């Protein structure tokens, strides 16, 4: 059973150095054709090939990032590391180490390389978040309004993730749509959270936001303004 | 160009 | 470099169904080849290597085809677990590429968004910053465009949005836009205007205020 783990710091500042370990176990990187890689996904985007170490110590890099990567490997650790230098905001991603099996061999004689064509197992993934942010609590202010009435809490200027939002203490929970944060290009998160009710409901609406970084509760009802 | 294992 | 691209991105399904994924490389790749099925929160998952070859313990009804430019991936009789986004990976040539993805989600009836627009609090006014935002809330399917309009003038760069999970009874998606602005270019506009294109709507719905209006 192989398996992989990567592991460095969860938060990064801009023009900083990130160094990445993968720790694995079940096989060797002195095994014969055998690759360990890296792949990064920003949020909610597509997979993007970074690097390859192989166990004979061939390096590539992805080209766009060539100048700024650094791949190197510690057999007798079984571990590899990659080294990100200058980073900046885009470069916020869960960034996953992963194995690629050498040809198969009979008797020590390479006989199969469609195995290769494949990275076949990974490790769970370790999200980095770019930032020059300090600590910080959200500022949160009201969002307020088929013959559905909406309104909400939006949950401003926090650092880092996560907070938590719920209605009135929890007890409103059909209609409750709490949105992912947006990292804003200043490096502080924001999202809404808002709820749906009968345009007659308008019962009361209170948003209990906590953001335990900072040790900062807020409970915020909103209504249909107007005084 | 060509990854490792090509050709 | 060498572009692979997926198709269709975003595809709609039902528990049974067969469904097949395409993705097509600009340059030939010989059967270098795979194929990962990544469900949210977790790492990819290899179901397909060297285009064609079962990975050990992958379910029978995922099959992949193909060789030089163009490859697919059927799965013969779509289970609950299959609700996920899929990506095929080219390692012929280096860099090794990506696909795009191909999301795949729970088919129901198509459903216009039912949409809000909010204007900035007083409270945050004076900070100095106006956050305006619009929602969309249960639609589907989940490409949905929002457009913002201050006074007329189309806005661009100065908004964000997130979108929800596809809701686990409902099947429909809901999304969150902000535009934001300083208070003093928010004091210089009247008209704010929030413009949604969506596959339930006869022609786009506007939801807008006119600042200061009381």
């Amino acid at each position: 059973r192989i398996t992989l783990k990567e592991s460095g710091p969860p938060l990064v500042k801009p023009t900083q150095t990130l160094t990445l370990t993968c720790s694995f176990s079940g096989f060797s990187l002195s095994d014969f054709g055998v690759g360990v890689g890296w792949i990064r996904q920003p949020p909610g985007k597509a997979l993007e090939w970074l690097a390859i170490i192989y166990s004979d110590d061939d390096k590539r890099y992805s080209p766009s990032l060539n100048t700024r990567l650094t791949i190197t490997k510690d057999t007798s650790k079984n571990q590899v590391v990659l080294v990100m230098t200058r980073v900046s905001p885009v470069d916020t991603a869960t960034y996953f180490c992963a194995h690629r099996r050498g040809p198969t061999t009979l008797f020590g004689v390479p006989i199969a390389r469609g195995p290769v064509n494949a990275m076949d197992v990974w490790g769970q993934g370790i999200t980095v978040t770019i930032s020059s942010t300090s600590t910080k609590g959200p500022s949160v202010f009201p969002l307020a309004p088929g013959a559905a009435a909406a309104l909400g809490c939006l949950v401003k200027d926090y650092f880092p993730e996560p907070v938590t939002v719920s209605w009135n203490s929890g007890a409103l929970t059909s209609g409750v749509h709490t949105f992912p944060a947006v990292l804003q290009s200043s490096g502080l998160y924001s999202l809404s959270s808002v709820v749906t009710v009968p345009s007659s409901s308008l019962q009361t609406y209170t948003c209990n936001v906590n953001h335990k970084p900072s040790n900062t509760k807020v409970d915020k009802r909103v209504e249909p303004k107007s005084c | 160009a060509l990854d490792k294992w090509a050709s | 470099a060498l572009q692979l691209t997926q198709s269709p991105s975003s595809l709609s399904a039902s528990v049974g169904d067969r469904i097949t994924i395409t993705c097509r490389a600009s340059q030939g790749v010989t059967s270098a080849l795979a194929w990962y099925r990544q469900k949210p929160g977790s790492p990819p998952q290899l179901l397909i290597y060297d285009a064609s070859s079962l990975e050990s313990g992958v379910p029978s009804r995922f099959s992949g085809s193909g060789s030089g430019t163009e490859f697919t991936l059927t799965i013969s009789t779509l289970r609950p677990e299959d609700f996920a986004t899929y990506y095929c990976q080219q390692l012929h040539f280096y860099p090794h590429t990506f696909g795009g993805g191909t999301r795949v989600d729970v088919r129901r009836t198509v459903a216009a968004p039912s949409v809000f627009i909010f204007p900035p609090s007083d409270e945050q006014l004076k900070s100095g910053t106006a956050s305006v935002v619009c929602l969309l809330n249960n639609f589907y399917p989940r490409e949905a465009k929002v457009q913002w309009k201050v006074d007329n003038a189309l806005q661009s760069g100065n908004s964000q949005e997130s979108v929800t999970e596809q809701d686990s009874k409902d099947s429909t998606y809901s999304l969150s836009s902000t535009l934001t602005l300083s208070k003093a270019d928010y004091e210089k506009h009247k008209v704010y205007e929030c413009e949604v294109t969506h596959q339930g709507l006869s022609s786009p719905v506007t939801k807008s205020f006119n600042r200061g209006e009381c």
